[PDB]
């Protein structure tokens, strides 16, 4: 029951992917191309990982089990050049043929389920060569329409399938300013629709933020999406560190799934991350952890564009990773009540889930964050999501009532009911989580 | 009426502290991690008496009767491999069922009435290698979910299984909750079977715990395994008076004579000096203090190892046991004084009771400054305070029932329903034992059997 | 019997720190607490338990306790005493280093944390049983010092009515600082007044001179005047730290030096001392110990009016000088008519296990003197108040809690300090007269 099992849709999904299993390589000491290199070295065999997500072969070598799903061969071939799908096996890797559309309208169509089937019995026959599980692991992103129907598709087929683990979707936001794809404000609100239907834990991350942090913490001119992909890896190693290393406080998953959801539906909690500053800056500065939890309550450490200062406060985990002390954390925890800025929810107000790794954190020489001993993830749950998905059903109301992509959707096979119905489901999250921050 | 005891270890921290209470008990009576006794076998005459507590197969070699019991394999088998052949693996229970879902209570209570046969089983066994047993010794571990569960199941096996034995427990109280609503649920429900059927039971707040491992030892940072080493060298120590029989204390019923007034009042306060089998014990010799001023630091708020909330208690039996050479005129000196400086019943006219332990021949002594060492234990209503706050907790959460999809898989119930009204139970039965305790702060609690008889 | 030392003030605990020195150094004793003496022979004729407790480890710990607001001097005072004193007797009040140099704030610190003052006093008393007073070692010119010491009076005439208090206060020199200065003094001077069961007066300026004068270099430092005040409060406790037959308490020494409740406040004088002949005897010494230029406090004046004197005369001394002295004393000191020309001499023995001070056989006298020049310096510090503020309303400016909420109650606070001063300065200026007592005659 120990063993996690990754999904990787769409073009950003496998670049995040392909970040997370170089930072994972990176932290246990093993090459991106296998055999090792090296171990199984201390700690790196048992307490797992590289157990849970690199499954040892009988001659020792580690191979990660992630599935790339996206119907892009541009994608599959790019994955195919990196030694990691020789760390893979072809199995694991599956090649799309050919594009749905664009890029999500045929995506959650019938071609999905036609690929579906193949990545269905495959997952199988993955779980008859490993037993045990813990939670299912997606990355997809938003901006990708495709990524995003097959992800949500595979989320709710699994779930279907098996129901009793959890699921921990990472979904790419997209920026409210600029819309790559005019497609997006429909799949995203089709993709709500999916969560609806499903949704065990969903990640909130916007690229904005991202940039936005490696232009001024990073001092990065031009931020590339191969730092954000190194960060989302940073922020992935943070959290499932509770699980690979050893930690005076070590925290289920489904105990992180069942806290952020005292009530009777909680789906979507944002995430927040520290330290993260530029090599020279982390040699200018040696902040304890409890200044990197004050600087992690702020809007910055957030990588996403929303405010936990606007929206009210509600349950919420803080993960440390490294040298952690008890009175730090005393202190810090004191700070956080003395600051009494976000207004606290009835049942909640003295939770704070806390977990210790004593790993200490490893960033990539390739970013531009020098590596910390010390690190702080906090991860709660806000009502400004909300917001940002108000604005989201404004633009996709306007475009509906438009009704100029309409006609080339019912020609993809969609219906006016779908759409409704999917509004009205987006409107139902809004108000549930207008209600419960009322309810504070 | 001397018997013997066997230990019960129960959730991660109860096999925490059931390791380090073990290699307590391996220091004091010279045995080690190995299971073999560190003196050789030839010495016949022993002060002590390790039978009560170590079953001896081979002449040197004395095996604790105590079971392990947990959820997670990893944590047995870390204790298993530094104690190399101390306990038996035989009575090492995991039932192999995983991980545990969750920190729920239910959770726990299932996977202990699921693999009952097979802990009852074991339990028959221990009980078949003894002959002459009195009773058990429960760690619950209450601040986990399965650990409460399994405590919770084991009492209820336990007590009607073998009734005729005396079943104390010791509970583990954290002091502050992540989320305080699933571990008030759980203490809760363990509380529930705790004033149902558990003889004796002593709390353990972490808050005082952790103020003490931060005054006494020199890290600030505390570790959760030094703590438990406290609560370890406490229960060593309570245990002194059987292991080391003094002449007067000499069996566990004994004891628990002169501190259960009744099956109602069954809720201990514990208190103790600056131990000396800690790991940061050399700033003890600094001290300089004499028995009465014992006494007074075991009457001292801060040697209490659960929040006091001493607003003027009131105590029912106050008791003490002293180890180390210790002088009768300070006893009476100190006893003078406490009597005119502790609140007593005026229905009652039975003061405190003073016991005097001896300390081991192999004990490393100590310097005449913290030679002598005490232990008391104070029957306290404000053990309900340590509740209240959590039942407060209850009482502004249950009006909305958060948390209920978690409670309602494993136990015999899975609806909404059922599990709210055990829960409105519990709570019912804990007001009702917090009734109690605060009548029996009143004249009027004697006075009901002189008002109709 | 047993006493317990009060060190408020970075001057407190300096004197602290050099009479705990010189009382181990007497004692034999030492910086480690530990008994210098060896333990074959058990019979000593002083008295250790009243300023000592003695554990198992038959360690001496004075029996003292600091209440400062600036932990720095503290720290340094047990730095220097490594293993002497015991850290439960250390109290900073945990506010960081001191603030503000008014009565205010120092009083306000006094009241918050007043229960934590009030359970290391009450468990120093729990220690033993025989116990008599305290002792307040503060100056009256530190505001902090003053207010601790004014809320610690407070707190030991309503909770001990039993035992009498004695303190030691210290009036600064002529200097800048006493404009707002003079103000805490009059402030605890109030409570000098209405708590003080006996105070010991000394006058900065005047100690700085005399130490010029003995020391040889001018460049007088302070802890050179807290060297002379640890020797006089040494010297006045001879006494009671070596009992022989007659004078074995306190309560004895202000009976026979306080004659009234309202004349609590006494003018010392030690000579002659070092801090290597003799060439003053004990006539010498006690017409030195008349001379003002011996006096730890600033004269200034022609023929003051004694009262009731008593002095300790150390060393090996012949009655026959002893009644010389006597005689050409009372010849040239004038009692009033309605008093009594009382005069009384106590031999104090010299310490056997205490190093030999320079001098050496060198006789030498301590006085104590209840005299009109106490409030002389009284009626200079009141008039300096009174300038200072019926000219300049400045001290509304810095004041905390109860003071800082509002100024007027502050102007009425000090406005009955120096009413209460005033009156008390006329009941010594009317005893000065035979028409003092005379209600009965
Ligand atoms: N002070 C202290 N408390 C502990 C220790 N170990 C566990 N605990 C308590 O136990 C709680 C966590 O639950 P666990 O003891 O791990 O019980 P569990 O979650 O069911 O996990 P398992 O017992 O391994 O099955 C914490 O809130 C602690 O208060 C320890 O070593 N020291
Ligand atoms: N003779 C002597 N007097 C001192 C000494 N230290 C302080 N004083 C007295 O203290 C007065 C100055 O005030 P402070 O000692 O600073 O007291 P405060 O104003 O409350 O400030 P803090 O002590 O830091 O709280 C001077 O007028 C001195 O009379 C010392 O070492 N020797």
């Amino acid at each position: 029951m120990r063993e996690v099992i990754s999904i990787n849709v769409g073009q950003a999904g496998c670049q995040i992917g392909n970040a997370c299993w170089e930072l994972y390589s990176l932290e246990h000491g093993i090459k991106p191309d296998g055999h090792l290199e090296d171990g199984l070295s201390k700690p790196k065999g048992g307490e797992e990982g590289f157990s849970t997500f690199f499954h040892e072969t009988g001659y020792g070598k580690f191979v990660p089990r992630a599935i790339y799903v996206d119907l892009e061969p541009n994608v599959i071939d790019e994955v195919r050049n990196g030694p990691y799908k020789d760390l893979f096996h072809p199995e694991q890797l599956i090649s799309g043929k050919e594009d749905a559309a664009n890029n999500y309208a045929r995506g959650h169509y019938t071609v999905g389920r036609e690929i579906l089937g193949d990545v269905l019995d495959r997952i199988r026959k993955l779980a008859d060569q490993c037993d045990g599980l813990q939670g299912f692991l997606f990355t997809h992103s938003l901006g990708g329409g495709t990524g995003s129907g097959l992800g949500s598709l595979l989320l709710e087929e699994l779930s279907a399938e098996y129901g009793k683990k959890s699921k921990l979707e990472f979904a790419v936001y997209p920026a409210p300013q600029v819309s790559t794809s005019v497609v997006e404000p429909y799949n995203t609100v089709l993709t709500t629709h999916t969560t609806l239907e499903h949704a065990d834990c969903t990640f909130m991350v916007d690229n904005e933020a991202i940039y936005d942090m490696c232009k001024r913490n990073l001092d990065i001119p031009r931020p590339s999406f191969a730092n954000l992909n190194n960060l989302i890896a940073q922020v992935v190693s943070s959290v499932t560190a509770s699980l690979r290393f050893d930690g005076s406080l070590n925290v289920d998953l489904n105990e992180f799934q069942t806290n952020l959801v005292p009530y009777p539906r909680i789906h979507f909690p944002l995430v927040s991350y520290s330290p993260v500053l530029s090599k020279s800056k982390a040699f200018h500065e040696s902040n304890s952890v409890s200044e990197i939890t004050n600087a992690c309550f702020e809007p910055g450490n957030q990588m996403v564009k929303c405010d936990p200062r606007d929206g009210k406060y509600m349950a919420t985990c803080l993960l440390y990773r490294g040298d952690v002390v008890t009175r730090d954390v005393q202190r810090a925890v004191e700070q956080v009540k003395n600051k009494k800025t976000v207004q606290l929810v009835d049942w909640c107000p003295t939770g704070f889930k806390i977990g210790i790794c004593y790993e200490p954190p490893t960033a990539t020489p390739n970013s531009q964050l020098a590596t910390v001993d010390r690190a702080v993830c906090m991860l709660s749950n806000t009502t400004s999501i909300a917001e940002a998905w108000k604005r989201i059903d404004r633009k996709f109301d306007l475009m509906y009532a438009k009704r100029a992509f309409v006609h080339w959707y019912v020609g993809e096979g969609m219906e006016e009911g779908e759409f409704t119905e999917a509004r009205e489901d987006l409107a139902a999250l809004e108000r549930d989580y207008i209600e419960v921050g009322a309810d504070s | 009426m001397g018997g013997e005891i066997i230990t019960l270890q129960a959730g991660q921290c109860g096999n925490h502290v059931g390791k380090f209470l073990w290699s307590q008990l391996a220091k004091e009576h010279a045995i080690g991690t190995d299971g073999l006794s560190q003196l050789p076998d030839s010495s016949t005459e022993r002060d002590d008496d390790t039978k009560p507590f170590f079953r001896e197969n081979s002449r040197n070699k004395f095996t604790p009767r105590a079971i392990m019991m947990d959820s997670e394999p990893s944590v047995i088998a870390d204790v298993e491999n530094t104690f190399r052949g101390f306990f038996d693996p035989r009575n090492t229970w995991v039932a192999s069922d995983g991980a545990s879902a969750g920190n729920s209570w239910a959770n726990g209570y299932d996977i202990g009435t699921r693999n009952q046969d097979d802990i009852l089983n074991k339990i028959d066994k221990e009980i078949d290698s003894t002959d002459n047993f009195e009773g058990f010794q429960l760690l619950h571990s209450v601040a986990g979910g399965t650990g409460s569960g399994l405590g919770s199941n084991l009492l209820e096996a336990l007590c009607d299984r073998y009734p005729k034995k005396i079943l104390t427990t010791y509970s583990v109280f954290p002091a502050r909750s992540s989320e305080v609503v699933v571990q008030s649920y759980n203490t809760i429900l363990a509380l529930r079977r705790l004033i149902e059927d558990s003889d004796a039971t002593v709390v353990f707040d972490n808050a005082s715990l952790l103020n003490i491992s931060g005054k006494v030892f020199r890290n600030p940072n505390i570790d959760l395994q030094h703590t438990n080493q406290l609560i370890s060298t406490i229960i060593s120590s309570v245990t002194n008076s059987i292991r080391f029989p003094s002449y007067m204390y000499s069996s566990m019923s004994s004891i628990y004579s002169t501190l259960i007034p009744s099956p109602e009042l069954h809720f201990l306060s514990p208190s103790f000096t600056p131990f000396t089998s800690d790991y940061i014990h050399d700033d003890i010799a600094h001290k300089g203090h004499s028995s009465y001023d014992v006494m007074l630091d075991l009457l001292d708020p801060s040697n209490s190892l659960v929040s006091t909330a001493m607003n003027n208690p009131t105590y029912f039996n106050v008791y003490n046991t002293i180890i180390g050479n210790v002088e009768p005129r300070q006893i009476s000196r100190a006893m003078t004084k406490l009597q005119q400086r502790i609140k007593f019943p005026s229905w009652s006219s039975s003061a405190m009771h003073v016991n005097i332990g001896r300390r081991s021949p192999y004990l490393p002594l100590q310097p005449n400054e913290n030679e002598v060492s005490g232990m008391m234990l104070s029957n306290m209503s404000t053990v309900v305070n340590v509740f209240e706050n959590a039942c407060n907790t209850f009482d502004k959460v249950f009006a909305k029932g958060a948390f209920l999809n978690n409670y309602n898989v494993g136990d015999l119930f899975q609806s909404m329903q059922n599990v709210q009204d055990e829960f409105a139970e519990s709570r019912e039965v804990v007001q009702s034992l917090m009734e109690d305790y605060v009548a029996a702060e009143q004249d009027s609690y004697l006075d009901d059997v002189l008002v109709d008889d």
